[PDB]
């Protein structure tokens, strides 16, 4: 910027190295010398991906007969199979759809180790009491959802002819859950635990009569001797069932087999891609890297082979081979610059010339922009390493010179 | 004597190895700590875009941002004491020669 | 539900004979870490040549475990008569993180028959029973060791063949020495060589039909068999439960011969296992055929940091318990199984807590009439009971109200209902339900601009 | 090399300017130690080295075999990683890492880089090579 | 609507959900152990 | 622990580790700039006796 | 002693073996500095 301020010179930082150098001490003129730039990168040449295939995660159980109560929520586990919220979702008329740790992009796209479904009835009009700030009694004693796993909370409605849902006689849930202690002085709430069931399950009917019923069970020695008690209460049935279906996703317990289904191309195989770096994505697992057929080590079950700075190195395919993973790797960059002749060479410390007057391969990797001239110097202000050294011609191309 | 000399016993000899394993240990930093997520849901930063929209994403990346910035920094103030130690190390040295 | 085949028409079990002292057997086998005892190889993932620290479920070096043999029932000859059991229905135990169990240890060593401890024969493996669940309480005697609800029960059968995994209820039977009826003292299961473990033909259901004596099996919601070869080599199982159902681990399946577990199965049981019990098995041999059984023991699991050594092939081989000593604490904190001489600091041995004392004020409770009389103020009016010095119970006033939105910021519910405060101020007035979000934080409109603003 | 971080990371300033520009003077400053250091072992007149140097007194040890033959000792019984400077970026590919912890291919990895020193093995072994023959007289 | 503020620290934690209390959970029957203790709302572990 | 759940008790006790992780590095860092002046200061004793 | 917060303090890698590392090393070397500087102060002979 001039003292007028308008623009009249400027450096793309992105251009080459010699601009990253300009940008990075934010000056047209710095001092000569050899500095590091950023790395030349290595880029995808395209992906590989593995997902499993296969059988569709069922939820039909959902759809068959009366859903439980809050506090008897059923689960549906789905693991090693192919997912469609979109399947469910349409079946039902949604009021409220919210995810938690999780984008809503991400929860019906991504891969999981499982996909935890919760399913059961609930009122509309206590939507608040599953929040999770909430301090009412479905969060305390009847349903809570996992505080470490990202969770979603559809709250929907069962359509006129989804007539294979069928309807309780009343919406009901625990409003207390403690137990008495042997002394019969002291009572203990019993919170519910995410992704658990109230103690109080056990002596809570499937439906709770009318509001206010009153339950007790003796408890023996072993479960802490005292008294288990609970009261339900009752919200008046709707005309259409409303139902709550709470979903929980784990990232990682296992292979991620849970995966929305996917059209395969045979160029986003391995073996098709050997040597190239390229995005992977293999049962959720994704980085960049390149891969490598090489001899299996680790445990075969287990696909995933990681190091000891848990990077994933190599990989069990289901095509039957190994492969080693490698990262993509970036090639090395030092700009060689000497501000007397506005003049540089670039490079590419331990590379090989075979990645890169063409380049010349030197003691301390490929430099492109010196001419080997088979010259010694005393005198040498640009230090390549080892006994290397840059030398200006004065303007022309430097010069490789050797330090005598 | 001496040609047996280069052993457990050797203190000179085991300094040697000391100045060998500590640039080893200043370069074990920078490979050991981009596997840490410092409080982040994953090390990658690719795991918490494609988990992540940008309200919590943004929480997310800035955690590993804090803790990568956190490590260069405490490499660079190592490469200073280090390089600084060494240069007196080396003024030690001209005079014994 | 699912049909696990018809209920048993005997009108009588067959007669258990509990002679613990028989049982009571000294044949040590803790866990050592160093040779890997125990360990459930990590989960989603694999390792090739390192050594690292892992956390997850384990076993302590060093623990004895819990040790159980099944014997020969009694006989007479030819004729086999009364089981013989340990008293293992009724040592109900918690389950808290799950357990591992070592089978076999003890194969083709000679070991003695339990019934008869002048009588010695090789030792065969022979694999646990299990009976697991949510709750327990007494039979009709009052002897314990009843599970109520479903109960999960791991049934080996076929003689060792299959296991056998389903969660039912069990309905104890009323017939003679059946856990409803009788002289009960402890409910059994049991085989018969002679008839069900043919060269050929060995009978699937031999367990289960004795099972099936003493329980009939109700609203069943599953039961999965799975394979074993036969074969006497030693080999781990292994229980936990997550949200994902309860986990079946094994050796046999992944690492026969090195004993690491893996996952071979994954049960659709939910509700919470607080409580196991070995069910006692007994083998109706004629007198003359006796063997003697491989003792099997129970670890409890925990959630430590082991450092374990994968080998090239990714076995563990040799792991450290991190927390075992302070020569353990060393090697895990250098991530090796070899550090130099030295002397070294290490974790502070831990004075714990031998008790607790408390101190509480005690007295007059906090005082909710007021707002219990007259019209409450408007919003912009709000009354203000500010309790100090007092006992405050929260249900109290909340079952006095229809409470449609009870929510609460930088407190959990269940802390505001149980801490103790210097303060507790309550401010309370009309409010329409149809304006509930205009007490928002983040809103902007006339009830949290003019009228009403929380802390 | 993901934009939304590197667009979080502009906030905290020219943090990154300022990690290379003190690296870059704490690597001129060895540059500068191993010049001085040399140019003072550096003798003016010495004698050559002969096979048979130190008449009586058996200085084998120290003759160029070059570097002597203690030198090369030493160097063989000390624990160095290899770094790779004329093609390690292709070792670590077709062979790869040669352990757990491999820190010499966890540079093209990890975003960092290992530098060759100022001077080469045989400039360094001459400069004591001339000082052993510079001893005596 | 009832709106509830606590604050923890102005003054003794008086404000208390009630407790049964053990003869057990005294300072003075426990001197010289290792006790967590719960006084007015402060709470910690240490010896008396 | 005590007054928050798992969410916001988690950032409260993160705010404390990150604290205490500073706190340590800063004593270790100056636990080796003493050290390394104490080492000199030795073989200046070392040459003075 | 917290449970929760070792499970956070997990997160950050091998924390607490780098500090105890670096404060082992720290401290052998005075050992080391002065074992080498009462080596020199010693006298080879002495009079009483
Ligand atoms: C996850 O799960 C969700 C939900 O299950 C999946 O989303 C569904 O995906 C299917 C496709 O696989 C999609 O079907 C499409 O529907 C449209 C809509 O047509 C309806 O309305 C027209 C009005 O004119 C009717 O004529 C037609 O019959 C349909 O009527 C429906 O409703 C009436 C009652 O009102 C009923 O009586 C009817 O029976 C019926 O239920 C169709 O137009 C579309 O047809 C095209 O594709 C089919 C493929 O078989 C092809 O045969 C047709 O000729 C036509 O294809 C031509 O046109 C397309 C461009 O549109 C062009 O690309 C082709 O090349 C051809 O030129 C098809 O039937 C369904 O609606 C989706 N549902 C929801 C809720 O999203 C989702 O795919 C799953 N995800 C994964 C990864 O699997
Ligand atoms: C904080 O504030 C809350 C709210 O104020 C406190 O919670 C209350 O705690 C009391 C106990 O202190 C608790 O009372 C218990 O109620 C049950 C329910 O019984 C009702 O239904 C049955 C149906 O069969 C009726 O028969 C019975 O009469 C009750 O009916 C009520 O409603 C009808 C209208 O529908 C009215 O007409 C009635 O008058 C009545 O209002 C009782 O079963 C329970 O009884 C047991 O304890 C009493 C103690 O006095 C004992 O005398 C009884 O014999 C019986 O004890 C035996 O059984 C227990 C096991 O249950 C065993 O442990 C004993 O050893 C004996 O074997 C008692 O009356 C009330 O419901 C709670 N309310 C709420 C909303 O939670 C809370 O305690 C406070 N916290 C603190 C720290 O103080
Ligand atoms: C988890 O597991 C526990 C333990 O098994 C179950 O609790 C048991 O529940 C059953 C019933 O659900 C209890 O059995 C009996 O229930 C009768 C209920 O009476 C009504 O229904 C009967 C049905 O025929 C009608 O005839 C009757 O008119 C009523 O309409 C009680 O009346 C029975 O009482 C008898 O025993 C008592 C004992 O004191 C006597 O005083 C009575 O006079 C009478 O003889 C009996 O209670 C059973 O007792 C409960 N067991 C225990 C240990 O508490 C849980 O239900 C189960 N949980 C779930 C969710 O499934
Ligand atoms: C009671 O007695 C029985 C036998 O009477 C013991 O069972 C033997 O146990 C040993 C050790 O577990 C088994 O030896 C292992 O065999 C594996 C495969 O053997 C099969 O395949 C090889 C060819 O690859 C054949 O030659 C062999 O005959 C089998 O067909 C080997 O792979 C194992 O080697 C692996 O582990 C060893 C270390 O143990 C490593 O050094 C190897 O490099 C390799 O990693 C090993 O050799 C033996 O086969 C079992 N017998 C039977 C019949 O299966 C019971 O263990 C014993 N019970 C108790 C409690 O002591
Ligand atoms: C006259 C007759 O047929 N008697 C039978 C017993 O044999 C005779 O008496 C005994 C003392 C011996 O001297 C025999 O040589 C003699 O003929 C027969 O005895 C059983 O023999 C075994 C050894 O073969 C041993 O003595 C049995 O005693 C125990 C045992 O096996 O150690 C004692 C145990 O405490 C008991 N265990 C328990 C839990 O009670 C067992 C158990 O009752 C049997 O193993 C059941 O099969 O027996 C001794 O009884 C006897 C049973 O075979 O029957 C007599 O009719
Ligand atoms: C030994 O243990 C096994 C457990 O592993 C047990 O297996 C069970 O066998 C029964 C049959 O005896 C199976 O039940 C059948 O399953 C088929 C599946 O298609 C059904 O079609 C059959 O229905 C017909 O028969 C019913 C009999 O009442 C009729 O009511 C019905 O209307 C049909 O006519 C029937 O349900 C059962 O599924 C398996 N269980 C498992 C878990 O595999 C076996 O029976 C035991 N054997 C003995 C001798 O006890
Ligand atoms: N029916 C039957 N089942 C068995 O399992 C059985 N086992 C034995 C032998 N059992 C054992 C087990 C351990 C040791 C043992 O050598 N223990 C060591 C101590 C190990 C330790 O505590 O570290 C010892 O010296 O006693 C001996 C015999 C004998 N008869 C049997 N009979
Ligand atoms: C498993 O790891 C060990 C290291 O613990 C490797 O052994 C090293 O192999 C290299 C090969 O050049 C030698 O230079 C080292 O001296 C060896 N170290 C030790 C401690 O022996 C072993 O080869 C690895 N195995 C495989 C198959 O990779
Ligand atoms: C079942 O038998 C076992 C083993 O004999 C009993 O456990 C023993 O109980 C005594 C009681 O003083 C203890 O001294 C022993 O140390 C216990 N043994 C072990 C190995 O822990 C057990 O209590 C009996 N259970 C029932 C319900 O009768
Ligand atoms: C176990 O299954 C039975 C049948 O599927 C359930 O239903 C009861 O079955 C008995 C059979 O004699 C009938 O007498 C009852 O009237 C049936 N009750 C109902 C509500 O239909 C039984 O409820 C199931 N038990 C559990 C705990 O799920
Ligand atoms: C577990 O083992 C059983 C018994 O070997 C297998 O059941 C046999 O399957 C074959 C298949 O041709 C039938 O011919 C036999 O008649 C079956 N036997 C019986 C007793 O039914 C069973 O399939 C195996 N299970 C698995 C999962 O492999
Ligand atoms: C249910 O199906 C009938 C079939 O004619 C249709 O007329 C009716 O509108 C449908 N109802 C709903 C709610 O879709
Ligand atoms: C690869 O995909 C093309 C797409 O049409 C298909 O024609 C070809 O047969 C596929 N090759 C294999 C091996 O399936
Ligand atoms: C990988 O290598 C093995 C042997 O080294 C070979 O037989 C296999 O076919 C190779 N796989 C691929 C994909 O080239
Ligand atoms: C420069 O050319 C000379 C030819 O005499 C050759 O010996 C030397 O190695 C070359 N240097 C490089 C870096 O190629
Ligand atoms: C437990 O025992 C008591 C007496 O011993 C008896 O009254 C009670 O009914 C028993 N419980 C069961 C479930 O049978
Ligand atoms: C301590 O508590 C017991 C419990 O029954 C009671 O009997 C005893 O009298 C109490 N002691 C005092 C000093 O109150």
């Amino acid at each position: 910027f001039s003292v007028d301020g308008y623009i009249r010179r400027a450096i793309d930082c992105g251009f080459n190295d010699l601009s990253q150098l300009h940008c990075s001490y934010e000056s047209f003129d710095v001092e000569s010398g050899v500095y590091s730039v950023s790395s030349f990168e290595a880029k995808p040449s395209g992906s590989v991906v593995e997902q499993a295939e296969g059988v569709e995660c069922d939820f039909s159980p959902l759809l068959s007969g009366t859903p439980p109560q809050v506090y008897n929520f059923k689960r549906l586990v789905f693991t090693n199979c192919n997912y469609n919220l979109t399947k469910l979702l349409s079946l039902f008329s949604v009021n409220d759809f919210t995810c938690s740790q999780i984008s809503p992009a991400a929860i019906a796209s991504n891969c999981y180790s499982s996909l935890i479904l919760d399913y059961f009835s609930y009122p509309l009009s206590m939507k608040s009491d599953l929040s999770v700030s909430s301090a009412g009694p479905i969060s305390q004693f009847n349903y809570k959802q996992s505080f470490s796993n990202p969770t979603c909370l559809i709250l929907a409605t069962v359509p006129h002819n989804l007539t294979t849902i069928t309807k309780p006689l009343k919406y009901s849930y625990i409003n207390k859950c403690s137990r008495l202690l042997s002394d019969d002085r002291t009572e203990v709430p019993q919170l519910v635990n995410a992704n658990q069931y109230s103690p109080c399950v056990s002596i809570v009917p499937s439906t709770v009569w009318e509001d206010g019923d009153y339950y007790r069970k003796q408890l023996s020695p072993l479960e802490g001797g005292g008294w288990l008690v609970a009261s339900g209460s009752t919200v008046a049935m709707t005309e259409q069932l409303q139902m709550g279906f709470g979903i929980t996703v784990q990232y990682g317990t296992d292979t991620n087999s849970v995966c929305p289904k996917l059209e395969f191309a045979n160029d986003t195989k391995i073996a098709s891609q050997l040597g190239n770096c390229v995005e992977y994505s293999l049962y959720g697992v994704s980085g960049r890297g390149v891969f490598q057929n090489c001899t299996a080590v680790g445990v075969r079950q287990q696909r995933f082979v990681y190091d000891a700075y848990q990077n994933l190195v190599g990989y069990y395919s289901d095509d039957g081979n190994y492969y080693c993973l490698r990262a993509c790797v970036s090639v090395p960059v030092s700009v060689i610059y000497d501000k007397e002749t506005k003049t540089h060479a670039t490079l590419f410390g331990s590379v090989a010339c075979e990645h890169i007057y063409g380049p010349l391969q030197t003691p301390v990797g490929c430099v492109l922009g010196l001419v080997n001239s088979s010259l010694f110097v005393e005198d040498c202000k640009l230090p390549l390493g080892q006994s290397l050294c840059a030398l200006p011609d004065t303007p022309g191309e430097m010069r490789l010179a050797s330090i005598a | 004597a001496m040609q047996t000399g280069f052993t457990t016993t050797n203190e000179a000899f085991q300094k040697v190895q000391d100045a060998v394993n500590n640039n080893a240990q200043a370069l074990s930093k920078l490979a050991s700590e981009l596997s840490n997520t410092f409080g982040a849901i994953s090390a990658s930063i690719g795991d918490i875009i494609q988990r992540l929209d940008p309200p919590e994403q943004d929480a997310q990346i800035d955690r590993l941002i804090n803790g990568r910035l956190t490590t260069l920094n405490a490499f660079v103030a190592q490469q200073l004491v280090r390089s600084e130690s060494a240069a007196l190390s080396a003024q030690l040295a001209k005079d014994k020669v | 539900t699912v049909d696990v085949g018809p209920d048993s028409v005997k009108s009588a079990c067959i007669e258990v004979d509990i002679q613990q002292t028989f049982f009571d057997k000294t044949w040590p086998r803790p866990i050592d870490v160093s040779k890997a005892d125990g360990i459930i190889y990590p989960q989603g993932r694999t390792y090739s040549n390192i050594t690292i620290t892992y956390q997850g479920l384990f076993p302590y070096q060093g623990d004895h475990g819990d040790m159980y043999v099944y014997s020969a029932g009694h006989a007479t000859g030819t004729t086999p008569q009364k089981l013989f059991v340990a008293n293992y229905s009724q040592d109900v135990k918690q389950f808290a993180n799950g357990f591992v169990v070592r089978i076999g240890a003890a194969a083709n060593s000679t070991g003695t028959v339990i019934i008869s401890p002048s009588t010695s024969a090789t030792i065969r493996k022979i694999y646990p029973a299990f009976m697991l669940g949510s709750s327990v309480g007494n039979f009709s005697d009052g002897k314990m060791g009843r599970f109520f609800n479903h109960t999960l029960v791991l049934l080996p059968d076929g003689c060792g063949t299959l296991l056998r995994a389903f969660y039912c209820i069990l309905e104890p039977r009323s017939g003679n020495h059946c856990p409803a009826g009788n002289s009960y003292t402890s409910f059994a299961t049991y085989h018969t060589p002679a008839t069900d473990c043919s060269d050929g033909n060995y009978n699937r259901n031999a367990s289960l039909n004795s099972f099936k004596e003493y329980f009939n099996l109700r609203n069943c919601t599953f039961m999965y068999t799975y394979n074993i070869t036969e074969d006497e080599i030693l080999e781990w199982f292994g229980i936990t439960q997550t949200a994902q159902g309860v986990h079946l681990f094994s050796s046999r399946y992944v690492d026969l011969y090195g004993g690491n577990m893996f996952q071979f199965a994954t049960l659709p049981v939910y509700d919470t296992i607080k409580y196991y019990s070995i069910i006692p098995h007994s083998i109706r041999s004629i007198q003359s055929d006796r063997k003697a059984w491989a003792a099997f023991y129970v670890y409890k699991l925990q959630p430590l940091t082991f450092l374990l050594d994968f080998s090239v092939d990714g076995y563990i081989r040799r792991a450290i318990d991190c927390g075992f000593n302070d020569l353990s604490q060393l090697h895990c904190s250098y991530e090796s199984f070899d550090v130099e001489s030295g002397v070294y600091s290490v974790s502070s041995f831990e004075a714990k807590p031998s008790g607790s004392v408390v101190e509480q004020a005690e007295g007059v409770e906090c005082d909710f009439s007021p707002l219990l009389s007259g019209t409450p103020p408007q919003v912009y009016n709000f009354k203000r009971l500010v309790f100090t010095n007092c006992n405050y119970n929260l249900t109290k006033l909340l079952s006095l109200f229809s409470v449609n939105d009870f929510t609460c910021s930088q407190i959990s519910p269940a802390a505001i209902a149980s801490n103790c405060y210097s303060s507790l101020i309550l401010d309370y007035f009309s409010y329409p339900l149809s304006m509930k979000s205009d007490l928002s934080v983040s809103s902007a409109g006339p009830i949290s601009q003019f009228n009403y603003k929380q802390s | 090399g993901f934009q939304k971080c590197e667009q979080l990371l502009r906030e905290y300033g020219q943090f990154c300017s300022k990690i290379n520009q003190a690296l870059h003077g704490a690597n001129l400053r060895q540059d500068d130690s191993v010049r001085n250091l040399f140019a003072s072992v550096k003798s003016s007149q010495s004698s050559p080295i002969i096979p048979g140097f130190g008449g009586d007194f058996n200085l084998t040890l120290l003759e160029p075999v070059a570097r002597s033959a203690i030198e090369d000792l030493l160097f063989d019984k000390v624990t160095i990683a290899d770094p790779g400077y004329m093609q390690g970026y292709d070792d670590c590919m077709q062979q790869g890492p040669a352990s757990a912890r491999d820190l010499i291919c966890a540079q093209y990895v990890a975003g960092y880089k290992v530098l060759p020193p100022l001077m080469d093995v045989n400039m360094e072994a001459a400069y004591t090579s001339s000082l052993l023959g510079s001893i005596a007289g």
